[PDB]
RNA sequence: UUGAUUUGGUGAGAGG
DNA sequence: CCCTGTCTGGCGTCCTCTCACCTATGA
DNA sequence: TCATATTATTACGCCAGACAGGG
């Protein structure tokens, strides 16, 4: 069964694996975190809930007064998002929180208050997101990018080389909270550990620990075991458990229980150890030259004298052990420092500390976080009591307290948010024990341990920026509070919640502008993973590991999209199933593995759940019950792809889309391009122009739909049935009756945004593609938007394209084109330019907008009315007049009247005007006159503009021939544009060349069709042939039900593919080669995909056949009478006297260092003196210089260069004297 | 090396033109130092003829001429 | 000055000395009213700070910030740096009389000329174009020259035309990294918007025409115009500076146009016939008699200059092709036929160039570069020289040497169960056979394609070169290596890893064959490793250009 | 072909020749006699 | 023209040799109206009028007197780029 | 004597 | 007193194009 | 409108160059 427009013109699909799950919303991201940011979510999380009950209820110190909070709410906006894109105000929403004061008496933590007051208070105005993912800001419609950071919780990183020039690794420990403090962990060379805190200066890492009140004995019982030096009947016996003896040399006489176990020389073994342990050797007696290096754990005082015999942490000597072992203490507790594992880390830090008590400790901690103002007791206490341990200042989230439970092995995952003793004790433990051997470093580009932030996220905490202020101004007003004659707004203010959150959402690294040229460019650019932004890496810095794809980006990260130049790797773009995890993860679905059959429930994983389980491969041949067929199938198991057995896998890949995104899943036969040309072509796909004429990529992926529908670019139904079709101005669709209200009988009538302005200049418009009375369903599309058709996604157009070399006109990159492709318009493409025009009251009185324009004659009263103003629709060109404004004192009146831009045509298609009140509405203040004036310039295509295919072939089209100079085949056609197949073998991009071949076979089936159907036949013929087009060859899933289309719905379909056959060549699974030669059969083509073609300017064939076929070939928008500029002499600059630079500023081009180079390379020495003194910078040269060039007299009077003048007087202006000697 | 030996030169506009313009200027303050010009860079800076190529000439008469 | 709108955009400057006044007067007013030891010794330090934040800020600790927590720029800030005045206004200037725009192909030209839009030429030569309206006497005053060219009448166009003619243009793209790439030519109009640069140029230029854009500059006065023709003309640009090597080489149409044109065939029409010339030659071509490529006697008249400078005809009968004739209509007089018997790539048409440079001079190898050209890009495009998915072709013994190859890993990992080997020789041993399956999949495709075609010629069958499309482009040495036809064929090889260690399991899958998911992920790996090695290695090159053009 | 002539400014010409390739180059038992 | 370019330390009677008036004011300009400061940084009398051969204020506007100095006014009177060298 | 403001500076994205 | 970690400064590619956004205070 | 004058984040990678510490 299919939907009514699905059975218009249903794409032939390849694709043997049968799909399981459906592709996901593809704009979830933006629409889910602006959800979670504004929704009524009791229980608090997440949302601005969260907000408010973390700032309220506020209570001053003592003030006996407590404002609460009750509830909010978003009012309507008062403009809607067309009118508020023409006004130019912010698309936002009025956020009315109920706030509840409560005022106390004198002695009321428990009594009840005094009196009450409450109201639904104004605070701030918060922007809301239109329903496809996008803010209108300023008038402009912008995009907030997911941002890709480092998670909250510890990570261990090694920095194992390039420290100390000795190859001695390092180990440091990074507390990352949510909010807060900065904790780091580090070893230095000398082996001490060393605390830093927010990056500042170094301290040794246990005054920490003595911040914690713990004493020396304490920290040691930490961090060694304790080995036990009994006074016995000679030589103080040793305590030996026979794990410590772990590869170590034998110094002594090792012997017990009357027998000599292990003599000196031999290192022990692990076999010694089993003798140990079986003949239960734990007591032996030691010589005293073991113990003159151990160091002792706990403190001991003589008991008679009553003073101390040695601190905890001091090394022993032969008169300490005479001192310790004739005053009494009989057990001498060392501390076990191994070599080899447990080393001696924490005592040796205990050595360097200059500390000793915990106020010492305190106060040297303080003297490092904030110096030169002294430290007292009260406030080291309150600084190191508020650094982790309060809820306002430090705050792992649950994000947080997730990964640092999980980095140090807890059970639980979830807890408070502050730190504790415990928590900081346990990471350096596992730092520790990282050192020693057992445990490993963590990477950064794992994504398991890299957080997505997204649109609601990044609001939040802005919006809690601005709640935060607002309380210490609640703060302020309510100890200042006078009772009662106030009400919660002399208190409360919304200026700053709306200062910062239009901070935010206006001059942001990640609030962009939106690229809108394509619904693919808006589909692609709102599923954006920016490394970049606040607390983010830059692009000028790092690196070459976070630009480098690893391998947790399999089925998260698209590994090929992703923009070549100063920011690669930076600015990755989400897959295509990748959802986000409830923490922010990467969560992609896999399909549950239980035993030998691979079940059809989906589950769904990040990249620290992926390592554990082994995930089998998208396209693994499995037969009617989903038992592998093999024994043995690819997998991967850490990240490291290898062959396992058939019965061993728990989970399978979904769909063999879902390693790549949504724009370089749309290029067919991606699997047999190279990486680089399917990185170029889906950058290069982002940017096609929309054409006058859509037109249906004839080899397709079929992920066309739902990148069309997604993208709210056309006009899905909302509800389904049939149709009144004024559309004129609107659809109107008559709903049936079991979707329908029983109130609010209803009709709905879709709006059609006709031509209009898009943020590139491009023209979005959108066109019916349903008839009057005409069935539609649910979900079904209805008007055609930009680069669509009927519901599929056209950004370019499929044209008959031979390979080989014509004549040196497709050099090296350069195409080819017939006039064939430039009579049909079908690239002329459509361009809008919005111009404005003010008076404003600069100074000597305002402007004005009169026709009675001056000095110029009847060449200024033309394309306006009888007295002003462009008129409405004419041929407006360059040097034209659009809206008269201009000013009497300004003969010494003069012409400001915005004109029309040099270079530029076009059709004025609407004129705005909400000027200052008395041109003869709604919009701000200050602004007087404000008349914007659209022009439309429709752009044909010329020798220099770019076009491209999908596959990275980028081309500068170079000839425009005629049709009659064309290469024609036997038949007659002429081929549209020649390419060059010099390309192909070193740009390894081979799918092209399958594309030209299928697509070539698909316009042979509709060449097919279109006789069958103009030569006409009864529809027996033609639902024959389709079905057998619609069958053709291996397993697919397609077939057809065909003989259940009423004959006429075969009909209305014959009619749409007689244009040619849609075929989807789906991503991996694509159609191979030999389905391309039996299709090639069906039509009546040659199997090798190649014709003899003859030329048109010899009429001889040419030897050898050559490659003719269909590639989808776009236009994108790098026009060439957008970058053709020249200047010989204009405006400059203020500070210098040298040209301004651009082409919106008429200017001339910045003749560079390397090009200054490149002349003294030569022998240009006059080249150059003119091409830095009088064609640049020296006044007197250049004017000397133009009237000596009308005179007739090319020659130059050089002078001195003003910039060099500049400089003389920007160095004398410090204290030095520089000059200019001798004549 | 390459660059502390174009930063000890005898003409600082060829040292100040590259790298660290502060150091330079201030040890060519302190010394007194004179630019006696006599190469490329200073010459595209102070807005001259080259003297290497056609200029060569033109340098060889007023190095003549004095 | 104030931008657009009602206030002053105030610059850095007036900041920092219009603290530095405000302190001084408060200092002043301090020291009249007699304050005490601490206030003026604050006051004194905030003006010492003050000062020292105008001269140099930042230099003591953080710098000072008007908007918003960014710094202010001060004057050593206005000295120092990359956009200070020396490297941003002394040493790189913005220019007049200068343009800009995309470039494209045009090969109808002659190698000291360029195509130049008129749009362009009629907005860089205004000045000489109103010289020249001045001259004529159709107008008086300047005002009704601009008014003439501003509405662009039928008059100013020959005007146009006779102020290019003999007047050169530099042409520059915008990464100049040599001294051949500012190089001079003449105008040539063009209808358009484009400027059409003479192919062979491009190879100086490092300039494709994917999308690129170049600069022009006017030389205005005489001495200039003489410094383009005479030393940065195109022409006297055709041997690289860093080398001998010849910088007009013939890039890559035109060398499959020559590769296919002087090549062979064991039989094609008019095989083993005699031509008494090399103008019958292509008269036996043109009229369709003989093949292009068609084992022939021709009677060529070489001319050898054996003598001081005098040029001797030895004419004789060359067993050759017919198009090794016709490009012997195209060679001048002084070099030998064997210059164009062999099969002419890439390598032997440099030669060739190189040779004629150094025998006959630059003038004819000037012409006979254009006359390469020509010729090369007319035969190809008589070739008809495509790419289809055919002309890949898989090498059968392809699958057995996988199954051989996976027999093998087999036994390695049956004695790595058993722990017989270690675990280092084991990855060792592995790697070892893949390279090895490797190089025989590698020979396989390269045999199944030097010599696939096996064509008869009055009887037994008999073997030769290939005429596969891809094979020509690969042994032509246009485009294509025995890698990249290695990867499109044979198998693509043990890519690797970001870790730097090769992966034990290679992608046996070519892309005429389809890559599966895993093998394009690690595919993926090894490309995005290279474009991040080129995208930042290009900022080590441009500075290593500029310490060394500055120790220079 | 010939000599260098008096003027032209080698050191600029050889520093970008040595610049040039810059972007070309990469970033990042005992003794067996061969012939007789 | 010139030979070798000398730099050198700047004295006081060096600093005060290049000047043309004290500034004195930090008041840059009266940014309600157009006018500058009498005598802030942006002064007329030590530097130069604004306008070309005008006086600021109010007198001299032809090409008779260039350099008269009323008290109405406290100006200079020069070149528009005259205040780019002093 | 016949007319006028971006460069300034930041951020984001793109081309070769 | 000659090695020595450690800290502080000083580099980090040219050319071009599009867009938006710009100090608070205040009797 | 017309003078008043500066604070609560961290996450580069060498590579010279100067400095207090100690055998
Ligand atoms: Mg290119
Ligand atoms: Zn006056």
């Amino acid at each position: 069964v299919y939907s009514y427009t699905e059975k218009k013109r249903i794409r032939k699909d390849f694709g043997k694996r049968p799909q399981v799950l459906d592709v996901p919303y593809l704009l979830s991201i933006q629409l889910d975190s602006f959800q979670k940011f504004i929704e009524q979510d009791p229980e608090g999380q997440y949302g601005l809930e969260a907000a408010f009950r973390s700032v309220f209820p506020i209570q001053s110190y003592s003030g006996n007064s407590e404002l609460q909070y009750v509830s909010y709410r978003l009012g309507e906006p008062v403009f809607d998002v067309q009118e508020c894109q023409i006004r130019g105000v912010t698309y936002s929403a009025p956020l009315r929180v109920k706030l509840r004061l409560v005022i106390y008496e004198r002695e009321a933590p428990e009594g009840t208050v005094k009196d009450i007051k409450e109201q639904e208070v104004y605070m701030g105005e918060i922007p809301l997101m239109t329903d496809n993912g996008t803010f209108v800001i300023n008038g402009t419609e912008r995009v907030i990018v997911s941002q890709l950071h480092r998670s909250p919780g510890v990570f261990f990183d090694s920095d194992k080389g390039k420290t100390h020039s000795s190859g001695k690794v390092l180990y440091n420990a990074r507390i990352i909270p949510y909010r807060g403090s900065w904790l780091d962990f580090e070893f230095d060379p000398k082996d001490n550990l060393f605390v830093r805190i927010d990056r500042r200066r170094k301290l040794p890492a246990t005054i920490i620990l003595r911040a914690l009140n713990y004493t020396t004995e304490q920290i040691l019982d930490l961090f060694f075991e304790k080995v036990i030096f009994e006074i016995r009947d000679n030589k103080l016996q040793m305590e030996l458990v026979p794990e410590r003896l772990r590869g170590e040399t034998a110094s002594f006489d090792i012997e017990a229980n009357g027998k000599v176990y292990v003599e000196k020389g031999r290192r022990i073994t692990a076999r010694h150890i089993r003798q140990l342990e079986k003949d239960d050797v734990k007591l032996i007696e030691v010589p005293v030259e073991y113990i003159a290096g151990k160091v002792v754990a706990k403190d001991y005082i003589d008991e008679s004298t009553g003073e101390l015999i040695c601190a905890a942490n001091m090394e022993l000597s032969l008169d300490l052990l005479a001192k310790l072992s004739q005053s009494g203490h009989k057990r001498i507790e060392t501390l076990f420092t191994n070599d080899l594992d447990h080393g001696p880390y924490i005592s040796e830090t205990l050595r360097v500390d200059p500390t000793n008590d915990r106020l010492s400790a305190l106060v040297e901690i303080y003297r490092m976080m904030r110096p030169g103002e002294p430290p007292t007791r009260e406030a080291a206490e309150s600084l190191f009591e508020n650094l982790f341990f309060s809820e306002d200042r430090y705050d792992l989230s649950a994000v947080g307290r997730m990964k640092f439970n999980r980095s140090l092995l807890r059970e639980e995952i979830e807890g408070s948010g502050i730190l504790s003793k415990d928590d900081i004790i346990d990471v350096m433990k596992k730092l520790i024990d990282i050192r020693n051997g057992k445990g490993e470093v963590d990477d950064i580009d794992h994504l398991g341990n890299r957080r997505i932030r997204s649109v609601g996220e990044m609001a939040e905490n802005q919006f809690r920026v601005g709640l935060v202020r607002v309380e210490r101004a609640v703060k302020e007003r309510l100890s200042l509070g006078d009772l009662d004659t106030l009400m919660p707004q002399d208190m409360i203010n919304a200026k700053p919640i709306s200062a910062a959150v239009k901070e935010f959402f206006g001059s942001s690294q990640l609030s962009q502008f939106m690229d809108q040229n394509n619904p693919l460019s808006e589909i692609t650019h709102k599923r954006r993973i920016s490394a970049l932004g606040p607390g983010g890496l830059t692009r000028e810095r790092a690196g070459f590991e976070v630009r480098d794809v690893h391998p947790t980006h399999y089925g998260r990260v698209c590994p090929i999209e992703t923009p070549e130049g100063p920011n690669i790797g930076l600015i990755n773009s989400l897959s295509v199933y990748a959802q986000t995890n409830e923490y922010g993860f990467l969560e992609t679905p896999y399909r549950k593995v239980t035993d030998g059959v691979v079940t059809d429930e989906i589950h769904y994983l990040s990249a620290i759940e992926e390592g554990n389980y082994v995930i089998a491969q998208a396209n693994s041949n499995l037969d009617e019950e989903g038992h592998f067929v093999e024994d043995l199938v690819t997998c991967r198991s850490k990240g490291e792809s290898s062959l396992f057995s058939r019965d061993q896998v728990d989970y399978m890949d979904v769909s063999t889309q879902q390693v790549v995104s949504v724009g370089a899943s749309l290029i067919p036969f991606l699997e047999h391009d190279d990486a680089n040309r399917a990185l170029m072509g889906a950058n290069m796909q982002r940017q096609a122009v929309p054409t006058l004429r859509a037109d249906k990529p004839l080899v397709g992926t079929g992920m066309e739909r739902a990148v069309a529908v997604d993208s709210g670019v056309t006009a899905v139904a909302k509800r389904g049935g049939v149709v009144q079709y004024v559309d004129a101005s609107r659809i109107v669709i008559k709903v049936n009756e079991d979707e329908m209200y029983p109130g609010e009988a209803g009709i709905d009538i879709y709006n059609l945004t006709k031509y209009t302005r898009s943020n590139q200049n491009t023209c979005i418009n959108q066109m019916p593609c349903v008839s009057l009375g005409e069935p539609v369903e649910r979900g079904d599309v209805l008007a055609d938007g930009p680069s669509t058709d009927l519901g599929e996604l056209a950004l370019g157009q499929n044209m008959r394209v031979a390979f080989m070399p014509w004549n040196g006109y497709n050099f090296e990159d350069s195409i080819l084109v017939s006039e064939r492709v430039v009579q049909e318009d079908r690239f002329t493409t459509i361009h809008i330019q919005e111009l404005a025009c003010v008076s404003r009251d600069t100074k000597l009185g305002p402007e004005e907008i009169t026709a009675d324009i001056p000095n110029v004659g009847e060449a200024a009263l033309s394309k306006l009315d009888e007295s002003g103003i462009v008129y409405i629709g004419a041929e407006v060109t360059g040097g034209d007049i659009l809206v008269g404004k201009v000013t009497p004192k300004g003969s010494d009146v003069k012409d400001s009247s915005l004109r029309v831009p040099n270079g530029v045509s076009g059709t004025v298609i609407d004129v705005q005007v909400f000027t200052r009140d008395g041109v003869e509405d709604d919009l701000a203040p200050g602004v007087l006159k404000i008349v914007k004036v659209y022009l439309a310039v429709k752009r044909r295509i010329q020798p220099g503009d770019k076009m491209a295919g999908r596959h990275g072939n980028k081309g500068v089209i170079s000839k425009i021939n005629p049709i009659e100079d064309m290469p024609y085949d036997e038949n007659g056609t002429p081929v549209d544009i020649v390419l060059n197949p010099l390309g192909v073998p070193s740009r390894m991009n081979i799918g092209q060349i399958l594309e030209t071949h299928l697509g070539m076979a698909a316009k042979g089936i509709g060449d097919k069709i279109n006789a069958m159907l103009k030569q006409q036949q009864e529809v027996a013929k033609l639902r024959e042939f389709i079905q057998r087009a619609y069958d053709l060859g291996a397993d697919v899933r397609q077939k057809v039900d065909l003989s259940t289309f009423s004959d006429e719905e075969v009909m209305r379909l014959a009619e749409n593919l007689r244009k040619g056959m849609p075929i989807a060549t789906p991503v991996f699974d694509g159609a191979k080669e030999a389905e391309i030669k039996e299709l090639l059969k069906l039509g009546d083509l040659p199997t090798s995909g190649q014709i003899r073609l003859y030329d048109g300017r010899t009429g001889e064939q040419f030897e050898r056949p050559v490659t003719v076929g269909y590639m989808y070939m776009l236009k994108l928008n790098h026009l060439v009478d957008d970058k053709m500029h020249a200047r010989s002499t204009g405006s400059y600059s203020l500070v210098t006297q040298q040209p301004l630079g651009g082409k919106a500023q008429f200017g001339g081009q910045r003749f560079g260092e390397m090009e200054v180079w490149a002349l003294e390379a030569y022998g240009a020495a006059y080249t150059l003196q003119e091409m830095l003194t009088v064609k640049s910078d020296d006044v007197n040269g250049r004017t000397k210089m133009y009237k000596n060039i009308v005179d007739g007299n090319h020659q130059m009077e050089p002078g001195m260069p003003e910039s060099f003048n500049v400089l003389l007087k920007e160095i004398r202006s410090l204290g030095i004297n520089i000059e200019l000697e001798d004549e | 090396g390459i660059t502390k030996a174009s930063l000890a030169t005898e003409s600082f506009i060829s040292a100040a033109s590259f790298q660290e313009t502060t150091r330079v200027l201030t040890e060519a303050a302190v010394a007194g130092k004179r630019d006696e010009l006599r190469g490329l860079k200073e010459n595209v800076i102070v807005g001259r003829l080259i003297p290497a190529g056609t200029g060569y000439a033109y340098h060889q008469d007023r190095m003549r001429r004095r | 000055v104030p931008l657009d709108g009602g206030r002053f955009a105030t610059s850095d400057l007036n900041d920092l000395y219009r603290r530095v006044i405000n302190r001084n007067n408060r200092l002043k007013r301090l020291l009249d009213l007699a304050a005490p030891d601490i206030i003026v010794r604050n006051e004194k330090r905030m003006l010492q700070e003050a000062v020292d934040a105008l001269l140099d800020n930042g230099r003591r600790g953080r710098a000072i910030t008007g908007s918003n927590k960014r710094p202010l720029k001060s004057l050593a800030d206005m000295i120092k740096g990359k956009q200070g005045r020396f490297r941003q206004n002394l040493l790189g200037k913005r220019v007049d009389y200068s343009g800009r725009s995309v470039i494209t192909v045009g090969p109808y030209l002659r190698l000291h000329q360029c195509g130049l839009p008129k749009k362009m030429a009629l907005e860089l030569f205004k000045p000489f174009i109103y010289g020249k309206l001045e001259l004529r006497g159709l107008a008086t005053t300047i005002k009704a020259a601009k008014k003439m060219v501003e509405r662009e009448e039928a008059v100013v166009w020959d005007i146009l035309d006779e102020v290019i003619r003999e007047h050169p243009v530099l042409l520059n793209r915008a990464p100049t990294l040599h001294r051949l790439g500012i190089q001079a030519f003449e105008p040539v109009l063009i209808e358009g918007k484009a400027i059409q640069l003479h192919p062979l140029v491009c190879a100086a230029y490092n300039a494709d025409f994917d999308g690129d854009q170049m600069a022009v500059h006017v030389p205005l006065t005489l001495e200039a115009q003489l410094e383009a023709r005479a030393l940065m003309m195109s022409t006297n640009n055709i041997l690289s500076p860093a080398n001998g090597e010849p910088i007009i080489v013939p890039s890559q149409d035109v060398v499959l146009g020559l590769y296919y044109m002087t090549r062979d065939c064991v039989n094609a029409k008019g095989e083993g016939m005699v031509l008494t010339g090399p103008k019958e030659a292509e008269r036996l071509y043109r009229s369709g008699l003989a093949s292009l490529h068609a084992r022939v006697k021709v009677r060529i008249t070489e001319y050898e200059k054996d003598a001081n400078g005098e040029l001797v005809a030895k004419t004789s009968l060359k067993d050759t092709t017919v198009g090794r004739a016709i490009l012997w209509m195209i060679v001048p007089k002084g070099l030998p036929y064997s210059i164009v018997n062999q099969a002419l790539g890439k390598k032997a048409i440099s030669k060739m160039l190189n040779t004629c440079y150094r025998i006959l001079g630059l003038k004819p190898t000037v012409i006979f570069a254009d006359q390469i050209m020509y010729t090369g890009f007319a035969y190809a495009a008589r070739s008809g020289a495509s790419v289809g998915i055919d002309d890949m072709v898989i090498p059968e013994k392809k699958h057995e040497i996988i199954s051989e190859a996976e027999a093998e890993v087999a036994e390695i990992q049956e004695q790595f169960q058993s722990g017989l080997v270690t675990a280092g020789e084991r990855y060792n041993k592995v790697i070892d056979i893949w390279a090895a399956a490797n190089d025989r999949v590698s020979k396989a495709m390269m045999d199944n394609l030097q010599t696939e075609t096996v064509i008869n010629r009055d009887g037994q069958e008999e073997k030769q070169v290939s005429f596969n499309s891809i094979y020509m482009m690969a042994d032509s040495g246009a485009r294509g290596s025995a890698a990249q036809i290695r990867q499109l064929a044979g198998m693509r090889g043990l890519m690797a890893k970001p870790d730097g260690s090769i992966i034990e399991t290679p992608i046996t899958a070519n892309f005429r064959e389809g890559l599966n998911v895993l093998q394009y992920f690690i595919s993926t790996h090894g490309a995005r490793k290279g474009l991040a090695d080129t995208a930042l290695k290009t900022a080590n090159s441009g500075y290593l250009t500029r310490r060394l053009v500055d120790v220079a | 072909g010939h000599i260098i002539n008096k003027g032209e400014a080698i050191g600029v010409i050889a520093a970008q020749s040595i610049g040039e390739p810059g972007t070309q180059l990469t970033m990042r038992s005992s003794i067996q006699v061969k012939n007789k | 023209e010139f030979d070798a370019i000398k730099i050198a330390l700047a004295s006081p009677d060096m600093i005060r040799s290049w000047s043309f008036g004290e500034v004195k004011k930090p008041e840059t300009i009266n940014y309600r109206t157009f006018k500058p400061e009498r005598d802030g940084l942006f002064c007329a009398r030590i530097f130069g009028p604004v306008k070309d051969y005008e006086c600021l204020c109010g007198k001299y506007k032809r090409l008779k007197h260039r350099g008269v100095i009323c008290e109405k006014c406290g100006v200079e009177v020069t070149q528009t780029k005259v205040r780019r060298e002093r």
